[PDB]
Order: C-alpha cells, then sequence, then structure tokens
C-alpha cells in the first residue's frame, strides 16, 4: 500500500 | 591586507589580547548579583556587622555560591534625580525600615511622623521612570521593642482610622499591609517581606531566598514561558 | 529684620541695574546681520569608523592633541584609550570605583584624569617606565559628586564637584590652591580658554558664572535658561561659548559683551542636550540631543543643515579634533562612531 | 627599572643550554620581546620577536629550526633551548620594554641585556665609515643608506640607532631620525630623508663618543649596520 | 543673627560684577562673521574633500 | 479532490514562507544575537524554511501523477526534506532542555548559557542529523507505478527482508518518542520547581501566576502530538496490514502528509513571538 510519504 | 608592516601586526596583536581580556572580565560580572541598600538612616542600616557579615560604601559577602553586593549610599548628601539612573541593572533593591518607633512620634521637627517620611521615600523609590521590573524586600524592625510600647500605651489609635488596639498580631500585619499596598505597578513588581530576629541566620536566608525567586522569575520571563 | 530687608532691596536694586545695562547695548541680533551671507549646503557626514568593545553606558570621552587619538569612559569599570586610524586599543586602565562620570586628555598626551560618585579625583600617567597606567597621585577634599574635569596644564588642573563648588587643584601638593564658591545649585559642566587665562561653568540652578583662573574670583554671571545644564564648551575664537540644557534649547553666549546673541528651539524635538562641540571655524554647531539622535545646526540662519543618526540609545558625548578633521559621537549602547 | 638577563658564557656547538631573563619594576606580559645577535667589531644582526603571551613567534634565517624559545608568564622569564650551533651565533641580547601601540618605539628601553659568546624588506648591510679620530667641540657626520624607499603611505621610517660603549652594554639613542629617546642627552640629534640618512651630532665632548649601528625595521628578521668607532 | 554676613557678600558680589566694559552687538556679529570667512578655508567638514588627502577614508578592507 | 489538495498544499506553503522570512529578517536585521534563545529561534526559523521547499514538487506528485522533474530531482529533494524533517524537532529538544536548565536550576547551570555553546550545539544537531538521513539518501530511487504512470517515491532495498516494519519502528521510536518524553519531562519539572519556591518567601502573587507556565506547556506537548499522531499512526497500521487500494484510504492520507508540514508555519506563532520578541516586532 503506502509506506512512506508518497504511497505507492 | 598585507600593507601592514610588523609594527601594525603587533598592535593588532594587542588591540586582540585586550578585547579577550574585557570579554573574559565582562563575564564575571554578569553572574554577580547586585543589590541597592536605602533607608532613612535610623532604620537599623547600621546592623550589617552582624546580620549580613560574619560618597558609597560597599560592602561584599558570599552565601551559598553567592556573591553579593550592596551600596550604602545615604551618604552622598546630593540631589538623587541627577544620579539615579546609574543604579539600573539592579536586583531586589533592599529598604530596611523601622516603624516600631513610630507609635513613639519622633519627627525630628515636631510637625512630622516616621510613617509618614516612610511612605515618602517608598514612593520615590517605586514610582520612578527607572527601576520598573525591579523587585523590593522589607525588613521591619526587631519586634521587642514594639510589644514593650503598643501596649503600656493605647497611642496606635493615633495612627488614621485604625480600629483595633492592643494586639500585637493586628498592628504588624496592618503594617505589613499597608506598606505592601503602596505599589502602582502590582504586574511586574511585588514585595517581599520579613520580620528580623537576633539570629543571623533568618535575616540572610530570606534575602537569599527572595533573589533566587526574582532570579527565577527573570529567566521565565526570558525564555518566554511567561 | 530691617537690615535684611534693606540689603535685599539693595540686591534687587543692583539687578535691576545689571538687567537694564543689558538691555541697553541690545541694539541687534546676530541673524539679521549675518543673513547677508548664504547658507551652506547640505552635509552628509557617513559612518566612517565604528569602535568596540565597551560592555555597558558611555559617560565621556576626549580628542587627544594629535587628532588621532582619544579615551572612553565607561560603568563596567574599565577606561580605554583609542587610536582612531586602526580603531586599535592601546590602553585598558581598571578603576577603583565602578562608577565614573568624566574623563580628560592632557594637552601634552601623559596625562588623564577620571572620577565621579566617589568624592575623589584621579590622574593617570601614560608614559611611564613601568609601562603601565600606574596613578601618580590622589585627590581627595570634595563631598560630591564630581562631573567635570579639566588639565589647565602638565601641572594645574580644575574640577567641578557635587558639592557646588569647584576647586583648582595643584597636582605637586596635593592640595588645593583656591575655591570657587558662589553656586546655589550643583555644578555640572566648565570648559577653558585656548589661553588657559578665563573658564565658565554651568550649573542646575540655570545660571553660568566666569571664573578667573589666576586670582580665583568670579566677574560675570550669565542666565536665561530654564533647566539643568549639562555640557558647555567655548568658541575657537575665545570670545563665546554655547551652552546645552534639558528644555531643547542651545544658546550662544559672549563673554566681552552681555547680552544673548543666538539661541536654538525647533518644535518637532522636545528631548534635551546632553553634549555641544564647535568645528575649526565655528561655521556650524554640533549638539547631540539624547532623543537616540544627533543633530548638526548651522550658525547662520538657525537652520539645521543636516541628520546624524546611527545610534538606537541615549547620546552622552561628542567631541571635535583639533584641526576639524572628524567629529565622534558616543552613546550608551557602548558604540562610538567616527563622524567624516 | 632593572632587567637581569642570564645564559652568558661558552657553549659548545654540540650541546644545550637555556637563557633566562627577570623583568622587575614593569610589565613583562604586556610588552614585546625581542632578541639581537651582537656581531663584535662589525655588523651585527637582529634574532628573534615574541609578542606579550607567545602570540606570534619568528627565526632568522640562519637559525630557522635550530633553537627553542620558551616563555615563563608567571615568572616573568624568558627562555632559549639551543640542540646545535654555527659559528656565526655570538651575540648580545636584550630583551626590550618596547611594544607596538602608537606613540612607542620599539627598542624604547633595553634595560641591561646578557651576552651570549659560541666557542667554533631587509634592506642589505652597509656602512662605509669604519673609524674617524676628531676634536671636541665640533660637529660629527655618519651615514647610514637604505636601497628602498622607507617613506610608506602614512610616512613612517624605521630607522633606529644606537650607541655602545666598551665595558658596557649599550642603550637606544636616536629612533626615527625625528623622534629622540629618553634618558639620554639632548646633544644628540639627526635628519634625513629620501634614501640616505645622516646622523648629526651638535656639540661634542668624552661623552659623546662610542659606536653607532643603523637598524632598520621591515621584515622582523631585519639586517643591522656596521660599526662606526669614534677615536678621541 | 548670621544671615546678615550672608547678605553682605551677596551684596558685594552683585554690585561688584557691573565693572566691565560693553561694546555692540554689531560689532560682535561682524567679528563673528570676519572670523567665520576668514577661516573657511580650512575647514574639513564644511568643505567635502577628495579622498586622497582625507584619513579617515573607507577602504577595501 | 486532488486539486483542493494542491491548494492547500500552496496556502500552506505560503504561510509558512511569509512567517519564517519575517522572523529571519527581523532576527538577521535587529536581534544581534544577545540573548541565546535567539540563536535557537535563528536554527529553527532557517530549518522551516528550507523544509518546506520541497512542497511543490510532491503536491506536483499527488495531483498531475507523472512525475515530469525527473530521477535525479526527486532523489535531490527527498534527500533534502528528509534532512529538514529531521534537523527541526532536535531544535526544540534542545530549546526545551535550555529552558528546563534556564528555570528550575538559576544559580548553577547559568554560567553555561553564553551565546557560544548554541553554536556548537547547532554544528553537532546538523551533523547529528546528516548521518540520521544516510538510509534515506542511499536506499531511495525509483520504484514502477500499478497505475501506468511516473511518481517519485522510494524503492525497497533487501536490507531487513521486508524492511518497511524495522524502518518505520526506527523512525518512530527516535523521532517521536524521544523529543516527547524529553519535553514532557522538562516541562513538568518546570512547573514543580515554580511550585516549590513559591511557598518558601510567602509569595503573595506567584500563586496566581503559575497557570500561564502550565497552559503553555499544555498548548505546546497537545499541539506537538496532534501534529504527529496522525501521520504515523496510518502508516504504521498501513505497514501492519494490507488493504486493498481505493482512493478514499489516500485521499486523506494527503491531508495527513499536510498536516505534518503544516506544523511549520505555527512553530514560529507559537516559539517565537511568545517571548520578548513582542517588543521587538
Ligand atoms: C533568507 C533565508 C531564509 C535564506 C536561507 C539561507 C540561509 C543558509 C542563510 C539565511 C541567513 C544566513 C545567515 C545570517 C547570519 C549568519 C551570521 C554569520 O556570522 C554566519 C552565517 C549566518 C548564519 C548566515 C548563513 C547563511 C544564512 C543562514
Ligand atoms: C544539512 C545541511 C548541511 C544543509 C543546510 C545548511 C544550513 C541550512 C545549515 C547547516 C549548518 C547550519 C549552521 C551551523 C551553525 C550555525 C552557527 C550559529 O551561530 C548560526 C546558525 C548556523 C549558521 C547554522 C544555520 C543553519 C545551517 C547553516
Amino acid at each position: 500500500x503506502c509506506f512512506x510519504k508518497t504511497c505507492x | 591586507g598585507c600593507t601592514l608592516s610588523a609594527e601594525d601586526k603587533a598592535a593588532v596583536e594587542r588591540s586582540k589580547m585586550i578585547d579577550r581580556n574585557l570579554r573574559e572580565d565582562g563575564e564575571k560580572a554578569a553572574r554577580e548579583v547586585k543589590l541597592l541598600l536605602l533607608g532613612a538612616g535610623e532604620s537599623g542600616k547600621s546592623t550589617i556587622v552582624k546580620q549580613m557579615k560574619i560618597g558609597i560604601v560597599e560592602t561584599h559577602f558570599t552565601f551559598k555560591d553567592l556573591h553579593f553586593k550592596m551600596f550604602d549610599v545615604g551618604g552622598q548628601r546630593s540631589e538623587r534625580k541627577k544620579w539615579i539612573h546609574c543604579f539600573e541593572g539592579v536586583t531586589a533593591i533592599i529598604f530596611c525600615v523601622a516603624l516600631s518607633d513610630y507609635d513613639l512620634v519622633l519627627a525630628e521637627d515636631e510637625e512630622m511622623n516616621r510613617m509618614h517620611e516612610s511612605m515618602k521615600l517608598f514612593d520615590s523609590i517605586c514610582n520612578n521612570k527607572w527601576f520598573t521590573d525591579t523587585s523590593i524586600i522589607l525588613f521591619l524592625n526587631k519586634k521587642d521593642l514594639f510589644e514593650e510600647k503598643i501596649k503600656k500605651s493605647p497611642l496606635t489609635i493615633c495612627y488614621p482610622e485604625y480600629a483595633g488596639s492592643n494586639t500585637y498580631e493586628e498592628a504588624a500585619a496592618y503594617i505589613q499591609c499597608q506598606f505592601e499596598d503602596l505599589n502602582k505597578r502590582k504586574d511586574t513588581k511585588e514585595i517581599y517581606t520579613h520580620f528580623t530576629c537576633a539570629t543571623d541566620t533568618k535575616n540572610v536566608q530570606f534575602v537569599f531566598d527572595a533573589v533566587t525567586d526574582v532570579i527565577i522569575k527573570n529567566n521565565l520571563k526570558d525564555c518566554g514561558l511567561f | 529684620g530691617s537690615e535684611l530687608d534693606q540689603l535685599r532691596q539693595e540686591a534687587e536694586q543692583l539687578k535691576n541695574q545689571i538687567r537694564d545695562a543689558r538691555k541697553a547695548c541690545a541694539d541687534a541680533t546676530l541673524s539679521q546681520i549675518t543673513n547677508n551671507i548664504d547658507p551652506v549646503g547640505r552635509i552628509q557626514m557617513r559612518t566612517r569608523r565604528t569602535l568596540r568593545g565597551h560592555l555597558a553606558k558611555i559617560y565621556a570621552m576626549h580628542w587627544g592633541t594629535d587628532s588621532r587619538l582619544l579615551v572612553s569612559a565607561s560603568q563596567d569599570g574599565k577606561l580605554i584609550i583609542w587610536d582612531s586610524y586602526t580603531t586599535n586599543k592601546v590602553h585598558a586602565i581598571p578603576l577603583r570605583s565602578s562608577w565614573v562620570m568624566t574623563c580628560a586628555y592632557a594637552p601634552s598626551g601623559n596625562y588623564v584624569a577620571c572620577g565621579g560618585l566617589d568624592n575623589i579625583c584621579s590622574i593617570y600617567n601614560l608614559k611611564t617606565r613601568e609601562g603601565n597606567v600606574r596613578v601618580s597621585r590622589e585627590l581627595a577634599g570634595h563631598t560630591g559628586y564630581l562631573s567635570c574635569c579639566r588639565f589647565l596644564d602638565d601641572n594645574q588642573i580644575v574640577t567641578s564637584s557635587g558639592d557646588t563648588t569647584c576647586a583648582l587643584w595643584d597636582i605637586e601638593t596635593g592640595q588645593q590652591t583656591t575655591t570657587f564658591t558662589g553656586h546655589t545649585g550643583d555644578v555640572m559642566s566648565l570648559s577653558l580658554a585656548p589661553d588657559t587665562r578665563l573658564f565658565v561653568s554651568g550649573a542646575c540652578d540655570a545660571s553660568a558664572k566666569l571664573w578667573d583662573v589666576r586670582e580665583g574670583m568670579c566677574r560675570q554671571t550669565f542666565t536665561g535658561h530654564e533647566s539643568d545644564i549639562n555640557a558647555i564648551c567655548f568658541f575657537p575664537n575665545g570670545n563665546a561659548f554655547a551652552t546645552g540644557s534639558d528644555d531643547a534649547t542651545c544658546r550662544l553666549f559672549d563673554l566681552r559683551a552681555d547680552q544673548e546673541l543666538m539661541t536654538y528651539s525647533h518644535d518637532n524635538i522636545i528631548c534635551g542636550i546632553t553634549s555641544v562641540s564647535f568645528s575649526k571655524s565655528g561655521r556650524l554647531l554640533l549638539a547631540g540631543y539624547d532623543d537616540f539622535n544627533c543633530n548638526v545646526w548651522d550658525a547662520l540662519k538657525a537652520d539645521r543643515a543636516g541628520v546624524l543618526a546611527g545610534h538606537d540609545n541615549r547620546v552622552s558625548c561628542l567631541g571635535v579634533t583639533d584641526d576639524g578633521m572628524a567629529v565622534a559621537t558616543g552613546s550608551w549602547d557602548s558604540f562610538l562612531k567616527i563622524w567624516n | 627599572v632593572q632587567l637581569v638577563e642570564s645564559g652568558g658564557g661558552l657553549v659548545q656547538p654540540g650541546g644545550s643550554r637555556k637563557l633566562s631573563c627577570s623583568a622587575s619594576g614593569f610589565a613583562f606580559s604586556s610588552f614585546g620581546m625581542h632578541w639581537v645577535r651582537q656581531a663584535p667589531e662589525k655588523g651585527l644582526e637582529w634574532v628573534a620577536y615574541i609578542s606579550s603571551g607567545s602570540g606570534t613567534i619568528y627565526y632568522a634565517d640562519t637559525v630557522k629550526g635550530r633553537f627553542t624559545i620558551s616563555r615563563d608568564d608567571p615568572k616573568n622569564t624568558l627562555f632559549l633551548q639551543m640542540t646545535s650551533l654555527r659559528s656565526e651565533d655570538t651575540a648580545m641580547y636584550y630583551c626590550v620594554r618596547s611594544i607596538y601601540y602608537y606613540g612607542s618605539s620599539p627598542f624604547d628601553f633595553w634595560g641591561q641585556g646578557t651576552t651570549l659568546t659560541v666557542s667554533s624588506s631587509d634592506i642589505v648591510m652597509t656602512q662605509a665609515t669604519s673609524s674617524v679620530p676628531v676634536t671636541p667641540g665640533e660637529s660629527v657626520s655618519i651615514s647610514c643608506r637604505s636601497s628602498k624607499s622607507l617613506l610608506h603611505s602614512n610616512g613612517n621610517t624605521y630607522l633606529y640607532w644606537f650607541l655602545q660603549r666598551p665595558g658596557q652594554s649599550p642603550q637606544l639613542l636616536i629612533y626615527r631620525m625625528s623622534n629622540l629617546a629618553s634618558g639620554v642627552p639632548d646633544r644628540f640629534s639627526g635628519s634625513g630623508s629620501g634614501t640616505a640618512f645622516t646622523l648629526t651630532i651638535s656639540r661634542l665632548e668624552a661623552e659623546d663618543v662610542g659606536v653607532y649601528y643603523c637598524m632598520q625595521h621591515l621584515e622582523y628578521p631585519l639586517t643591522f649596520g656596521a660599526g662606526t668607532k669614534l677615536e678621541l | 543673627t548670621a544671615s546678615i554676613a550672608q547678605a553682605r557678600k551677596l551684596v558685594e558680589q552683585l554690585k561688584m560684577e557691573a565693572n566691565i566694559d560693553r561694546i555692540k552687538v554689531s560689532k560682535a556679529a561682524a567679528d563673528l562673521m570676519a572670523y567665520c570667512e576668514a577661516h573657511a578655508k580650512e575647514d574639513p567638514l564644511l568643505t567635502p574633500v577628495p579622498a586622497s588627502e582625507n584619513p579617515f577614508r573607507e577602504k577595501k578592507f | 479532490s486532488n486539486a483542493v489538495l494542491t491548494f492547500i498544499y500552496f496556502v500552506v506553503c505560503i504561510i509558512g514562507l511569509c512567517g519564517n522570512t519575517l522572523v529571519i529578517y527581523v532576527i538577521l536585521r535587529y536581534a544581534k544575537m544577545k540573548t541565546i534563545t535567539n540563536i535557537y529561534i535563528l536554527n529553527l526559523a532557517i530549518a522551516d524554511e528550507l523544509f518546506m521547499l520541497g512542497l511543490p514538487f510532491l503536491a506536483m506528485q499527488v495531483a498531475l501523477v507523472h512525475w515530469p522533474f525527473g530521477k535525479a530531482i526527486c532523489r535531490v529533494v527527498m534527500t533534502v526534506d528528509g534532512i529538514n524533517q529531521f534537523t527541526s524537532i532536535f531544535c526544540l529538544t534542545v530549546m526545551s532542555i535550555d529552558r528546563y536548565l534556564a528555570v528550575v536550576h538559576p544559580i548553577k547551570s547559568a554560567k553555561w548559557r553564553r551565546p557560544r555553546t548554541a553554536k556548537m550545539i547547532t554544528m553537532a544537531v546538523w551533523g547529528v542529523s546528516l548521518l540520521v538521513i544516510l538510509p534515506i539518501m542511499i536506499y531511495a530511487g525509483l520504484r514502477s507505478n500499478q497505475w501506468g504512470r511516473s511518481s517519485c517515491t522510494i524503492n525497497w532495498p533487501g536490507e531487513s527482508g521486508a524492511w518497511y516494519t524495522g524502518f518505520i519502528i526506527y523512525t518512530f521510536i527516535l523521532g517521536f518518542l524521544v523529543p516527547l518524553t524529553i519535553i514532557c519531562l522538562c516541562y513538568l519539572f518546570i512547573i514543580i520547581k515554580v511550585k516549590s519556591s513559591g511557598i518558601r518567601v510567602g509569595s503573595s502573587k506567584r500563586k496566581k501566576s503559575e497557570k500561564k507556565v502550565t497552559r503553555m506547556v499544555s498548548i505546546v506537548v497537545a499541539v506537538f502530538i496532534f501534529c504527529w499522531l496522525p501521520f504515523y499512526i496510518f502508516n504504521v497500521s498501513s505497514v501492519s496490514m494490507a488493504i486493498s487500494p481505493t482512493p478514499a484510504l489516500k485521499g486523506m492520507f494527503d491531508f495527513v502528509v499536510v498536516l505534518t508540514y503544516a506544523n511549520s508555519c505555527a512553530n514560529p506563532i507559537l516559539y517565537a513571538f511568545l517571548s520578548d520578541n513582542f517588543k521587538k516586532s
């Protein structure tokens, strides 16, 4: 899912 | 740049070392507590030989890793308006008083009062354009003499609009309230009150606590928390 | 009694005689006579140098006789000798009393004196075999705070103190040789003549006295102020002097005549005057007001010919070199700026 | 003031010894320090300069990296440690009460100083005069010349003179050729401009005879002039 | 009864301060103008000077 | 709804930029490094201002999804923003420690607050921050998108297997845990010491005065918690369990990562003007 500042 | 000869290099080094010495010596007087001692003269101001000791007169003493400096300026004999601004970085301007001799009314002129003169001095020293943000402490008097005189003669009734009489606790409380209610700031200035005793530690621990409180309040104001 | 009443009446009669004698010779004013000459242009002075090193308020300074050296006295307890060329510090002299109010520089460049609020004036010798600045001898005998001190010669000094008396001391003997009395208010400033024979003073009673060095007696009294006087200085010619009070007025007096010639008043400023100085030709008047700024005046039509603003606190001391090259200002923020 | 120095004597090329200096009556910690190599009966040179508080250290080219100097501010003592020597290190050293501030002259108060015998900008050195007999009562003139214009923007000219007498440590006589030293007779004088400089004595008697040296003060390791003896 | 001496001293000083000569204002004004005009030629403040002879000029460093 | 997100990004950036530039201008002009707190406020203002320079690029990533700026630009801005994020918080911790040292201990440890240590302290904290962001600036790059477009995110290394649990736990346990405990303990001790000395000398007013300090402590801790809990909790929730990709969860995530930046404009308001600089401005 998301991991960090910008979700991917 | 390189135009300077061997003379100017040594001159610059001399100036740099003078600056170093001045900066080093300017940090030692920042942490020294500066007190101003003031009074009418017959207010126990001569009792420094034991209370605080184990033109301008200066005395130095240390208590609990602190340096204290009080300047007795009662003997200057000059117009106070023209030199009052010198004492500006001062904290805790002591005003030793003696109102136990008020009931035995001595005026030195036979038309004045001790209480009137004390209030005049308090207003003059607390209502100047300068001295804002400066705390005050009070040393009322030795409690023995007041008791001997209040009980024998009910002369306290001569005080303007006073109801009680022959009460040691109430008269002292009224005097303390009257002295404390003389400020006009009430938001940045306060008064610390102490009743003196024969023990020397009781008249020094109070000063230490008052100056510690003033320093804490000043640091809180500086750091922005207050 | 009757004797006191008649003496008071005689004093009033002599006062009226002085007043009408002064008024009889007032036929014109300086402005309407000097209006003929064209006004000087807008002067602009930039901060050439800025001097740093003091950690407290600065009260006085004195331009040296070499037009390049000066001293400074401040409340931190340090006396510092400056070099106006490279901004270097030549000497740093500690003081026994942390409170000082004035300083002076010897005409020969060997002696410096400073004292105040300690009832004592000390004389420092610069050129010594010991290499330091040690006090030569310590002068005592006053009962009030000293306000000013000036070196008449290498061995004679005249001082003013807080006991409303000015005494002409003798460095060699260490005792007073002449005492000037008569001031009802406290004396705050004095200035010396180029020939070192006559000197005036100003006091808090709005009065100025013309004293004599040799026989030690007053001849003339000047009035007109309505507030305390802080600074005073002669004219380079030697026949006039200017005064500075706390009521935002600077007035020009003269020695040969008993009238008022030239005064300053501006409605945009309500602050007093702390220092006054003259240039070489005396064309322009420098008056360092205490309103955080300094002002440069013109001595032709009482018209300000420029402003000099570089300080953010009270201005205390001024000074112009002997050759009139530069003018230096002082302030309580511990920053000395040299303007040219 | 009085200034006692030690360390004089004979020292072998391979060895170690330390010099001593004592400053009494004046602040040893606020005066620039200097050392002078007086070569007997000939021209001499300047040695080393350390400011008060050991701010800066300088060495002569011929002894660079070979000598050690250590200061003791509490004892007001400046030392000199040696490792190896050369025959051209015979010297007469002077701790001089002189620090570089306006109105003061370098090498002002030489004090006393001590000797050193070694057992076996920088204007060139030139002084043609060797010895000139003269009768008291007439002016005596000697000349010392440079190779570069010493008139800077400020106009300061760094020319110094000191006179040496037999059996006595020399002291300062004239500096700058415009300002006379103190504690010396007023009879000595001098005037010059441009490149050539001439020393002139107003009145001559028995006590105005000696050996003069002209010094230049440009590269702190500075070269000094030759000795010109005067015979009565 | 000690005020009589002080009053006499004050009266003496007041009557003795009136023994000097006086001149017209015009003479003093003319003298000041003449001095200013004569000595204005050597006034660095009045007449700005180029940096060649100015010893307090601002340099690069 | 991403357009409104971009306008929120832009207005937050403008507000923070104007506040920080006003603070930096006033301080640099006439604060003259007099008080020990002035240098700390200087670095806080510099750090937030440099922190909020990567905002438009992340906006152009969240909306207008494809990334035209390029590979080098992506890495450079994600390194700058990752360094400046960790640079600001430690300044807050240092300021809190300084305040505790100043108020609780007025006689001792008051001769070590001269305007010098702070410099050394500032250089050391910048150096300490530099090292922390090492992995970020040595593990990030370009990652393929299942949307069929381009973006600017962090690649998946093999240093700790999944590594998105280990990295998040380490970053949380440092950045959110240490400063919060430090500031809470320091402010609690400040309150306790103000209370203790109040009753020695019959403080005749301090009694009432010991409420503004409590209010300031509460406001500080509350805002620091509010601005940082949602981001970390949402990120750790995503790490712990996988969820189907839907626009709703990503839509709120943008606002969540917005408030973290939004706590940089309010930081000068609460830290700088609430001081003796009220006369200055
Ligand atoms: C205007 C601002 C936001 C631009 C940001 C760039 C930063 C790096 C700028 C802004 C202000 C500048 C500082 C202003 C004051 C000083 C004092 C000087 O003795 C050291 C450098 C230092 C600290 C400057 C370094 C560079 C600086 C910090
Ligand atoms: C990660 C870093 C290198 C990138 C950002 C560079 C700037 C913003 C950082 C790095 C080092 C920091 C400086 C280091 C220490 C000082 C001295 C202090 O008295 C003023 C602030 C100042 C000058 C800091 C300001 C901010 C600073 C200049």
